[PDB]
């Protein structure tokens, strides 16, 4: 049953515990395995995620936003991209971004440390793939500038899916995930074999609906990974019929904090809302 | 390996990729394969992957010279949209983008799916 899926979230048990944190168990190295010929691991692994992301009451305007950090490779291309491309709904504002130069299917494409990366409109969706390669603290850099993107940029009703792995987290990020109606951890089939997972929140709620610890959910996923492996499988890479994101029609308003109210809240925390306004889109820098 | 340097210094960059495969030279890697039903239309450059059984579907900008080696187009066709290449022919997209041509009324490559 698990085998088919695209991936494994972190089971409710796990995120209520309040676990000391461990090292890790996993290596995020290795041969895998499961990926087809001629397939990228980041296509494999952002195809799961999107399969994944399909299963979520995610808002989808009819003019959607998505922003997409840290996507290049090392290859100099943009895999990642490509699927977020075959994904979305066509015509779908996909901007993506990273340090260095890179070729990509984006509308737009900016280039330098994330923290450059400016612009006043809100997103409906924002990716991230971004990872800088003996305590485990809390990290900071290009955590703390998505961190306050999310409050800033994201609009009401929007979701996010950022990568994380052992080392590469950030406590304020994990506490942010309160904020949205539903968050989870969560692992690609493909991927298993690592530590690495995305932190999805889904349906941007911009205030606290759970009171959670960074520090103690992290240890609370590693404690997860530890004791739950997890077979690697591509088995759902074989049937792409349903793939593309579902065209929802989602309702896009511009409300003042005052008329945001309760049956707002409600339409907000159910997929069936984004809030923001509706301006050119600039992004610069 | 250079291949990338080597046709972007180049006065005729499209040539200079011939002569660099004519010189046993390994085509292009890393162009963006991906996963798709092969049961769409079998078009050359398309909004979203459309492979048939007898096609590969790839990210465009992957596939284009010109966008690998960063230089100037010669006007991009492929950026932002999808290629569908003949697998026999799949391991070598940014070959096959330059040698061939799409037919203006079907949509098809030329000498390959079109009529
Ligand atoms: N502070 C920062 N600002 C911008 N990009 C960063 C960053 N830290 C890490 N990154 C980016 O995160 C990426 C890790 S690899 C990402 C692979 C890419 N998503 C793909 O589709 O193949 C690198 O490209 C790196 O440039
Ligand atoms: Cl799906
Ligand atoms: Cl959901
Ligand atoms: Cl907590
Ligand atoms: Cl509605
Ligand atoms: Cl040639
Ligand atoms: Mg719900
Ligand atoms: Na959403
Ligand atoms: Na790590
Ligand atoms: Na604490
Ligand atoms: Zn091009
Ligand atoms: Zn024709």
């Amino acid at each position: 049953s698990q085998a088919w899926q695209p991936g494994v979230a972190m089971p409710n048990l796990y995120k209520m515990q309040r676990m000391l944190l461990e090292k890790c168990d996993l290596q995020n190295y290795g041969e895998n395995a499961v990926i087809p010929k001629g397939i990228m691991m980041n296509v494999a692994k952002y195809t799961q995620l999107c399969q994944y992301l399909n299963t979520l009451t995610l808002a989808v305007p009819y003019n959607m936003r998505v922003i997409h950090f840290g996507a290049g490779s090392d290859k100099g291309v943009a895999p990642g991209t490509a699927v977020l491309r075959q994904w979305l709904p066509t015509g779908t504002l996909l901007v993506d971004s990273d340090l260095n130069d890179f070729v990509s299917d984006a509308d737009s494409t900016l280039i330098g440390d994330c923290a450059t990366v400016h612009t006043a409109n809100k997103w409906d969706l924002i990716i991230s793939d971004m990872y800088d390669p003996k305590e485990n603290d809390s990290k900071e850099g290009f955590f703390t500038y998505l961190c306050g993107f999310i409050k800033q940029k994201l609009a009401l009703g929007g979701s996010i899916a950022v990568k994380i792995t052992e080392h590469s987290w950030n406590a304020d990020l994990y506490k942010l995930m309160g904020h949205f109606s539903w968050w989870t951890a969560f692992v690609t089939n493909v991927n298993a074999s690592s530590s690495e997972a995305f932190l999805i929140g889904a349906n941007y709620l911009g205030k606290p609906k759970e009171q959670i610890d960074g520090y103690t959910m992290h240890a609370n996923y590693i404690f997860w990974r530890n004791t739950n492996p997890i077979q690697l499988s591509s088995y759902s890479l074989f049937d792409m019929s349903k793939f593309p994101l579902k065209l929802r029609g989602t309702a896009v308003m511009s409300l003042k904090e005052n008329q945001i109210n309760d049956m707002i809240y409600s339409l907000l925390e159910k997929g069936r809302l984004i809030i923001r306004e509706n301006n050119r889109v600039v992004v610069s820098s | 390996s250079t291949v990338l340097s080597f046709c972007a210094f180049a006065v005729d960059p499209a040539k200079a990729y011939k002569d660099y495969l004519a010189s046993g030279g390994q085509p292009i890697t890393n162009c963006v394969k991906m996963l798709c039903t092969h049961t769409g239309t079998g078009q050359a450059i398309t909004v979203t992957p459309e492979a048939n059984m007898d096609q590969e579907s790839f990210g465009g900008a992957s596939c284009c010279l010109y966008c690998r080696c960063h230089i100037d187009h010669p006007n991009c066709d492929l950026k932002g949209k999808f290629v569908q290449i003949p697998t026999t022919c799949a391991n070598d997209p940014v070959g096959f983008t330059l040698r061939n041509t799409v037919c203006t009324v079907c949509g098809m490559w030329k000498g390959y799916g079109c009529s």
